[PDB]
């Protein structure tokens, strides 16, 4: 038979398995971006779409 | 003798800065008369010819 998926009844289970990362995600290597303005406001087309 | 290049210039005497133009650079350039709006500093320069 197949295990029983332990949220399925009402026993406490005190023993499970835990996915984890090895370690801490937030490494502080931050994204960053080259933003670049249009060179000429009147020559931007807003038209299609 | 030992002239290298001989060039035909719009005559400054005669395009004076009284004119408001400014010939050194082989071509009629004046300041503040027909202008881009919209653009960065400097994007003006060529409107000058």
């Amino acid at each position: 038979q197949v295990g029983i998926p332990k949220l399925e009844v009402d026993h406490i289970s005190f023993s499970n398995v835990v996915s984890m990362m090895t370690a801490n995600i937030r490494t502080g290597d931050d994204m960053a971006v080259e933003r670049v303005n249009p060179d000429d406001v009147r020559a931007i087309n807003i038209r299609n779409a | 003798y030992g002239a290298a290049v001989v060039n035909i210039d719009l005559n400054r005497d005669f395009f004076d800065t009284a004119t408001g133009i400014d010939l050194t650079k082989g071509i009629p350039l004046v300041q503040d008369l027909l202008v881009p709006i919209g653009v960065t500093a400097g994007a003006e320069q060529s409107a000058e010819y």
